[PDB]
């Protein structure tokens, strides 16, 4: 009997410059995803020049299904994301600058 | 899924690890890798209990809310700072510390924190940092070892004495790069 945290994720992107596997491989991530333990959930999307909570794509990463972001006002977190199955997603943070990442921690479909 | 098995076969000749060296926290969704190392191999050196990541890193980000401290890292100055503070002679060296020198360590009871790289793979992929504790060093198989622990386990992990290669859980590989040592 307890509230979670709901980060909104929007993603920024030109679908107009990307190779199709690289398309296939964001979608992988769109979707509403959620961790028990933590009580955190997060809502992918792809936002627009105008959505909030924007977040900047800096690299897709097709050979490990996986996408790296930060949010729009602090590049000092870098947001690792990598697919497991269609039911799960592993989401990672570390810094830009300094030492330290965190254990990807497994998000389950939900919705 | 996956379960842990037996692993007979393996001939453990020779095993050094660091004096009272436990692991006794894990690290989930925050960038205190080096809080979490320092606090393992201070635990281990100072023969205590005390040292835990998040003080570490309150200690080194004193002004930062609750909420945003999950998300600080560490810099190289800092682990230095905050080991010399502790009473610990903090040097930097670069590259994989030799498995003879991590005997002698070892023996020493002196403690040797892994920094680790990523390794890019375009201008735009951004390669991350990551800090893990050394714990010591085994002969298996007639190798050389050196045994390590990844603040995302509860297990520790052994690496060829000569690969600077981690690979570590969740399929994820880093380059150790150099050390801090002196914990």
């Amino acid at each position: 009997g307890s509230m979670y945290q709901l980060q909104f994720i929007n993603l920024v992107y030109d679908t107009t410059k990307l190779t199709h596997l690289e398309q296939t491989n964001i979608n992988l991530f769109i979707g509403n995803w959620s961790n028990h333990q933590l009580q955190k959930s997060i809502c992918i999307r792809h936002g627009d020049d105008t959505s909030h909570n924007q977040y900047h794509i800096l690299f897709i990463d097709t050979a490990h299904q996986r996408i790296k972001f930060s949010s729009f006002d602090n590049e000092e977190i870098i947001y690792i994301l990598d697919y497991d199955d269609t039911q799960h997603i592993l989401m990672q943070t570390s810094s830009k600058q300094g030492i330290g990442t965190s254990r990807p921690i497994v998000y389950e479909r939900l919705v | 899924g996956h379960h842990h098995h037996h692993h007979e076969f393996d001939q453990v000749q020779y095993e050094n690890t660091l004096k009272n060296f436990k692991i006794r926290e894990q690290q989930f969704d925050n960038s205190w890798a080096a809080g979490f190392s320092m606090a393992a191999l201070l635990n281990a050196t100072k023969n205590t209990d005390t040292y835990n990541a998040h003080d570490i890193m309150r200690t080194l980000y004193p002004e930062v809310s609750e909420q945003d401290l999950p998300n600080c890292a560490t810099f190289p100055n800092q682990m230095i700072e905050y080991g010399k503070s502790q009473g610990r002679d903090i040097h930097y060296q670069e590259g994989v510390p030799s498995y003879n020198q991590v005997d002698q360590l070892t023996k020493d009871n002196v403690g040797i924190m892994i920094l680790a790289q990523s390794v890019s793979q375009n201008p735009n992929d951004p390669h991350l940092g990551h800090a893990l504790a050394v714990v010591g060093n085994a002969k298996i198989n007639d190798q050389e070892k050196l045994i390590y622990w990844n603040p995302w386990d509860t297990e520790l992990s052994i690496q060829d004495a000569d690969s600077s290669l981690l690979h570590l859980s969740f399929n994820r590989d880093y380059n150790w790069y150099g050390s801090m040592i002196g914990y």
